[PDB]
């Protein structure tokens, strides 16, 4: 329930959904079916591939953490601790998933990891695709000043002071 | 239990996910759950009809049926048809269908793929854009080109650089051919464009002083 990178929203999600409770008055359990429970668990697999992959950005990043003393040194076995406890829910995860169907556990994370990877590709390529209207403005004013090539041939009657 | 819960609602037939009213307590939370909750129902209907196998889990990626990347191949070759017939906007219409089908591809299935494909057809439109003048949409579809493939894609480079000189943004045409000379396609199409650009600087405001 404590994590080094917040609550576990997609995991809270997923139990939640397994451990659904009264919708109303009724107390019957609204019957939720198995292929939102996988959808749920692959939900969870994708947070964990953003957060794992994350972890072990800071580790090659702070690196030289090893060579800052006591106080830094702390700070790396801090990281070591997160990534051990984020690979358990990794494992947690893989055994759910062979639960639910036998030997998806063995290519959940593949599939996680290939979601994870396009959806950061198309946020990239959106800033750029974003930037290109107020470039074509930016553009526009600029383009005024430069002379027109159409005939450039013929110029302008130049300025004799008489 | 070992999490917090969540009280969440089922809509039967829609097979929808609901949040409750203000479940977590705070808006930032609620907004969070209801994006994770839309990106959830939107795997749920991805999985339920892009699934084509029995077994309704996606299969692994590495294995890829290839009809898509047929089909991408085809429009890309009727867009280059379209090109060297030099009537571009239809040769754009079609690679631009191209990039479509391409960036729609399951998201489960090799990012990878997608970035070579969209890298090419990318690329591509850019240069069919900077034929019609139109600068700066074409140095856009060369930078997602390049942002598709870093190295060995000197030809979006080298595309984007000319469109930034074109436009004036000599200096941002300089350092960007600059650092794509350090990831290495064939260089000296790319080094000619850098030896015209600081050649341009040099004398651009030799003129000035």
């Amino acid at each position: 329930n404590l994590y080094f990178q917040g609550s576990h929203l997609q995991r809270n999600i997923y139990l939640s959904l397994l451990h659904m409770e009264p919708e109303e008055g009724q107390e019957k359990a609204p019957k939720v079916p198995d292929s939102v429970i996988r959808a749920a668990l692959l939900r969870r697999a994708v947070e964990d591939i953003h957060r794992i992959i994350q972890i072990r950005t800071a580790k090659a990043a702070c690196s030289t953490l090893l060579q800052r003393g006591s106080v830094g040194d702390d700070l790396w076995q801090r990281f070591l601790r997160a990534e051990k406890e984020m690979e358990d829910e990794l494992r947690d995860v893989v055994m759910e998933a062979n639960a639910l169907v036998p030997g998806w556990g063995q290519i959940i994370f593949q599939s996680a990891n290939e979601i994870a990877a396009n959806k950061v590709l198309r946020d990239r390529l959106e800033e750029i695709e974003a930037q290109t209207a107020r470039d074509k403005e930016w553009w526009e004013k600029r383009r005024a000043t430069i002379k027109s090539e159409f005939m450039k041939e013929l110029d302008a009657e130049e300025a004799v002071e008489k | 239990d070992t999490f917090t819960f969540i009280p969440l609602h089922i809509d039967p037939k829609s097979k929808a996910i609901s949040a409750a009213p203000n479940a977590l307590g705070t808006p930032s939370a609620n907004k969070a759950l209801e994006t994770e909750l839309a990106a959830l129902n939107a795997l749920h209907r991805a999985l339920h009809t892009q699934i084509e196998g029995p077994i309704p889990v996606p299969p692994p990626p590495v294995p890829v049926n290839p009809k898509r990347s047929a089909n991408i191949n085809k429009l890309r070759e009727s867009g280059n048809a379209e090109y060297r017939k030099q009537r571009y906007g239809d040769a754009i219409k079609l690679y631009t269908l191209g990039l479509q089908m391409a960036l729609t591809r399951p998201a489960w299935e090799p990012a990878g793929l997608v970035r070579d494909e969209i890298h090419q057809l990318y690329s591509n439109r850019a240069q069919a854009y900077m034929q019609l003048g139109q600068w700066p949409e074409a140095a856009a579809d060369a930078e997602c080109s390049v942002e598709a493939k870093r190295q060995g894609n000197a030809k979006a480079w080298y595309r984007r650089g000319k469109c930034l000189m074109e436009m004036r943004r000599l200096q941002e045409a300089r350092e960007w051919v600059a650092r794509g000379l350090e990831f290495e396609g064939e260089e000296k199409e790319l080094a000619e464009l850098l030896k015209e650009i600081d050649s341009k600087l040099a004398a651009e405001k030799a003129s000035r002083d």
